């Protein structure tokens, strides 16, 4: 669980490129990043209480990236919410892999 | 669901987490500043096992042995 | 000579790919290879009397 | 529409000048029919209450008032001019003339540094201010 | 192989540099000199890759230098296309397969002698192959083995951040860097003319120090300290981003200021 | 170590050194120094100021003239060079 | 809100004191050297790493 | 003669320099320099010149004793330190010193210990007169000379100068 | 020793007034100062065969309170062709230095 968390962590905080210009809600991610790397054990208390119980969740932004030929649609989480998922997400991928439940047909694989 | 939090419940124990990095640090520096100071690695030893895990307090233990 | 970038299409058409494609070296080598050695010089005596007991052992004390 | 201030003779225009003191005039001389001053003027109606602490626009008619055309050569279809204290201000937009805008450019914030550069440069002193941009190029791609 | 790319791409070359032309002045600068745009930043340039056929010519090779007996002249081609230093990609998968065997069988042998795979083993297939082997001497190497489903996360990582990936289909702690520009930089600092003859263009003889080699930029420093953290005004902003375009302009004065790249108005500066 | 001996100038020279205290047909010595009326040499920052004033024809305010010559006196007492007193305190 | 009437007063009047908790809070005392600084002549890290 | 006056002339010209100087700053070109020699065997014979030098050590400054109890627990606790302000010409040594609460409480890394020790230090300085403030500064540790530099900026006239024998 | 202090050292408040403009505000001092509650002095420092004002120049104002507040509303007042930045004067004469050489030592 511990590494797992550690590598939703690093990825939570890869997405944040330095631009030394960051909103309320971009430093405020960063700070429950850092409050979640310090403390991993209550972080992990609390994702596993927000999968056993949280049921309704807040506004979640959206904008539109601007490709000329197609607008791509990008939303932002609030960020109690996406450590929650970024830690759901690496162990549900993780578990799966060990499991074999995606077949060999389904890609992009992370071997090629 | 109501089982699972429970025992997360009875599972919460350490301390602060800043006043424990600032001893683990200080503990590193004495290791750092004084390799052969049993007193600095046994300090090192219980600061790294009285928080977080064993494998390092068993780690830092085995290096101020030698 | 004007500072037009003419076509690469044409232009060394069907060049190597590699002609320039150097391979970069591992930097700091002879570092981790001292660390290495000082690592493997400081737990010889821990290595020698690795398996050797106090108990079960009939060269211990010697 | 156009709720912006008019002034219908040359002493609306010459004592409104005189009138701001710390306040920068902004005039625009054209025709509201003119689809470039339709643009311009309502470039200014969205910025006209954000600019109120330090400046103030007017509207002027050619027609109404024609007396300013040979001495401002108000000969394009649209220009905009900048006073503070009586003394006009020249922007240097990279256009070719520096005394006035001359086009209408349809967003405000553009509008709004150009305002902020005159205010600072003319109560700083300088007669002639650089504008924070480059107009030569539409910057079209 | 694709012929209507390389014109893309070409026209878009075209295309950026004349933005910085325009930039740097209205008028057309009739044979601008390419030394500006394709000399590394550490050396006063805009550091620009090439993928067009970008002919230097010889004019632009001769430098002099002074010493105390007399000023020499000296000279010194094609700017080198990035392509040449990018490895074919049936290329990178047999070097791959054939790397990793090899690792294989030196991750076996080490282990009948218990012994462990070296970097430098490594570093004998140094990054070979498509993925870079490398990555087998990484610190994370333990915590990235947890890293599953990573592909398809970068891919989908489009959905969550407004800055658009280019390396949408890679990752540099996973797959390693499949790329080496080391000696591009290299050959672009050789075909530019050297090091002296690039600085030739610039005002570092205009500086009177001695050598190049213990010299250091400040980059976002300015009159001001840079003024970086303020509550400062849009236009302010412009200006400050602005500032290091004035100090890019002043360095490549020299080859930029000359009535070869502009025809006509030849005006004094004041006084 | 080595003391002032009567009579020698090696042992002086040695304290010193120890103390780190140390066509027609010519060769013209073109040797071109900065100088100001005090005789001390002059930086070349000091020197180009003193050349701009010279040439702008107006010198320095009374203040700069004030300060510069309050530094110049602080730096001949320094250059002229409470131990007795802590030793006392104590 | 209308944006107010942009003015420049002195900048700083006084020093020490306060002011530096001040500059302490945003424009404390960084490494100042070698982040900053380019390194004129040779490269670090990768080329174009960027 | 003009060969020799043009040469002194390109070498030593103050408007010529002042131009240059311009121009490095127009270009922001902050050429890398070297330090002073540090104190070595050979280098302290200096140190007893006329010039008021003084040799500052503050790695003593953050101590700690760790009294191990027998059963239940093992304190570590922070004692006051003392950073030596030596003067090899005069005998005279400042020892500033640093109670115990300074750093226990302070939430901090040895980046703001250092810092704050350079504060001390240009302090100290500052609070001495210009006939008693030294010229030169000798660092016994090499990771204090880098925010002596920062910290010492009102003053440009001392010298912050390493150590190569540590006292 | 300029013999020029002597016309208008009362005992009251001089207000020192530079960043004015230097052919300007001749004589608008004069009308600044009758503005002013107490209307004594507006001198204007001026250089002899020069055609231009010096900068700053001294107002003598009887009343203090009045100079206070006249310089509180004055502050930056826009005066002629320059806002006028109005301080206290200084008047370091030979007495003044010998009390604060005095004051120093001591």
């Amino acid at each position: 669980d511990t590494k797992l968390l550690i590598l939703a962590l690093e990825r939570l905080k890869e997405a944040y490129s330095v631009k030394s210009r960051l909103n309320q809600s971009q430093r405020e991610e960063l700070g429950l990043i850092e409050q979640a790397y310090d403390n991993p054990h209550e972080a992990l208390s609390r994702i596993k209480r927000h999968l056993l119980t949280q049921r309704a969740f807040k506004e979640v932004g959206i904008e539109f990236m601007d490709l000329y030929s197609h607008l791509v649609p990008v939303y932002d989480v609030e960020p109690l919410e996406k450590i929650t998922d970024a830690y759901l997400d690496q162990y549900l991928w993780y578990e799966a892999d060990k499991r074999r439940l995606f077949p060999p047909w389904i890609k992009p694989a992370d071997t090629e | 669901p109501k089982g699972y939090l429970t025992d997360l419940n009875s599972m919460i124990p350490g301390g602060d987490i800043n006043d424990i990095k600032k001893a683990r640090l200080l503990l590193k520096s004495v290791r750092e500043t004084n390799p052969h100071h049993p007193p600095a690695w046994i300090a090192s030893a219980r600061l790294e096992e009285v928080t977080g895990k064993l494998q390092v307090a068993r780690n830092l233990i085995m290096k101020g042995t030698e | 000579p004007t500072g037009e970038v003419l076509s690469l299409v044409g232009k060394l058409e069907g060049t190597r790919m590699g002609d320039k494609a150097q391979r970069t070296k591992p930097q700091m080598q002879e570092e981790r290879r001292a660390k290495r050695r000082k690592r493997d010089e400081d737990r010889h005596d821990i290595n020698k009397m690795k398996g050797y007991t106090l108990l079960s052992e009939g060269i211990d004390e010697m | 529409s156009y709720m912006l201030p008019h002034l219908h003779n040359g002493w609306q225009v010459d004592q409104a000048i005189l009138s701001e003191e710390d306040r920068v005039v902004v005039i625009r001389f054209g025709h509201d029919w003119d689809p470039t001053c339709m643009k311009m003027d309502e470039v200014l109606y969205s910025i006209a209450e954000k600019v109120k602490n330090f400046a103030v626009i007017y509207l002027v008619d050619i027609t109404e008032v024609p007396d300013f055309n040979k001495m401002y050569e108000l000969y394009d279809p649209c220009t905009v001019m900048f006073f503070f204290r009586n003394k006009h201000i020249m922007i240097d937009l990279g256009t070719g003339n520096n005394n006035k805008i001359n086009w209408a450019m349809e967003d405000k914030q553009e509008m709004v540094d150009i305002i902020e550069t005159v205010y600072r440069g003319a109560r700083k002193g300088r007669g002639l201010v650089v504008s924070p941009k480059d107009y030569s190029t539409k910057y079209r791609y | 192989n694709t012929q209507e790319l390389l014109d893309l791409l070409v026209k878009c070359e075209n295309k950026i540099q004349t933005r910085i032309k325009i930039g740097l002045n209205s008028k057309m600068p009739s044979r601008f000199p390419p030394v500006v745009f394709y000399t590394p930043k550490e050396l006063g340039g805009l550091g620009m890759l090439s993928m067009g056929h970008v002919l230097i010519p010889q004019s632009d090779l001769r430098w002099s230098k002074q010493t105390d007996v007399g000023i020499t002249h000296f000279r010194s081609q094609l700017i080198p296309n990035l392509y040449r230093y990018i490895q074919p990609w049936e290329s990178e998968f047999i070097d791959s397969q054939r790397v990793w065997a090899e690792y294989a069988l030196k991750r076996q042998e080490a282990i009948a002698q218990n012994r462990r795979l070296t970097l430098e083993d490594l570093e004998d297939s140094w990054d070979r192959g498509i993925p870079r082997i490398n990555t087998l001497f990484q610190k994370d190497r333990h915590t990235l083995a947890y890293d599953k489903g990573w592909r398809v996360r970068t891919d989908f990582k489009q959905y969550q951040v407004l800055k658009q990936n280019p390396f949408w289909w890679t990752h540099q702690r996973h797959d390693g860097k499949l790329w080496n520009l080391n000696n591009y930089r290299t050959d672009m600092i050789q075909a530019l003319g050297g090091v002296e003859g690039i600085l030739e263009h610039t005002l570092f003889k205009g500086t009177y120090f001695p050598t190049w080699e213990g010299l250091f930029w400040e980059k976002a420093s300015g009159f001001e300290e840079s003024m970086k953290w303020k509550k400062l005004t849009n236009a302010q902003r412009s200006g400050l981003n602005q500032i290091p375009n004035r100090r890019f302009t002043l360095w490549w004065s020299p080859t930029i200021n000359r009535a070869n790249v502009y025809v006509g108005f030849q005006v004094q500066l004041d006084l | 170590e080595e003391p002032i001996v009567n009579r020698g100038l090696a042992a002086a020279l040695l304290l010193c050194q120890n103390k780190g205290l140390l066509k027609d047909g010519y060769k013209p010595d073109v040797k071109i120094e900065y100088v100001d009326e005090t005789g001390r040499k002059l930086t070349p920052k000091e020197a180009f100021r003193q050349l701009s004033h010279r040439f702008h024809g107006k010198g320095s305010g009374k203040m700069k003239t004030e300060r510069r010559m309050k530094k110049l006196d602080e730096e001949a007492l320094l250059k002229k060079m409470l131990g007795t007193v802590a030793l006392l305190q104590e | 809100k209308p944006l107010p009437a942009p003015l420049d007063g002195q900048r700083k009047k006084r020093g020490g004191r306060r002011y530096r908790k001040m500059k302490e809070r945003l424009g404390l005392t960084e490494i100042r050297k070698q982040a900053n600084r380019m390194s004129f002549g040779e490269i670090e890290e990768d080329a174009y790493q960027e | 003669l003009i060969q020799q006056a043009m040469a002194k002339i390109m070498k030593a010209n103050p408007a010529l320099y002042v131009l240059r100087e311009r121009i490095r700053k127009g270009l922001q070109l902050y050429s890398s320099e070297p330090t002073e020699p540090y104190l070595s065997s050979q280098n302290y014979g200096e140190l007893f010149s006329n010039q008021i030098i003084w040799f500052v050590d503050d790695t003593n400054v953050y101590r700690v004793t760790i009294h191990k109890t027998f059963e239940g627990n093992l304190t570590t606790k922070p004692i006051n330190g003392a950073i030596f302000i030596f003067n090899p010409r005069t005998g005279q040594l400042f020892l500033k010193i640093i109670h115990t609460s300074v750093w226990a409480g302070q939430k901090r890394l040895g980046q703001l210990a250092k810092w704050k020790t350079a504060e001390e230090v240009a302090a100290l300085i500052r609070s001495l007169p210009v006939e008693e403030q030294p010229k030169q500064i000798i660092v016994t540790r090499k990771g204090m000379l880098d925010p002596l530099e920062v910290h010492l900026l009102d003053f440009p006239n001392i010298v912050i100068k390493g150590s190569e024998l540590q006292l | 020793e300029d013999p020029s202090l002597l016309e208008w050292d009362a005992d009251d408040f001089r207000i020192f007034c530079g960043d004015l403009g230097n052919e300007v505000n001749d004589d608008i001092l004069a009308r600044a100062f009758s503005r002013f509650p107490s209307f004594l002095k507006a001198k204007v420092i001026r250089d002899k065969r020069t055609g231009k004002t010096k900068g700053y120049g001294f107002v003598s104002f009887k009343d203090p309170s009045d100079y206070v507040r006249a310089m509180r509303e004055m502050n930056g007042k826009y005066v002629g062709s320059r806002p006028i930045k109005l301080r206290k004067s200084m008047w370091k004469d030979r007495n003044l230095d010998v009390v604060r050489k005095k004051q120093k030592e001591k």
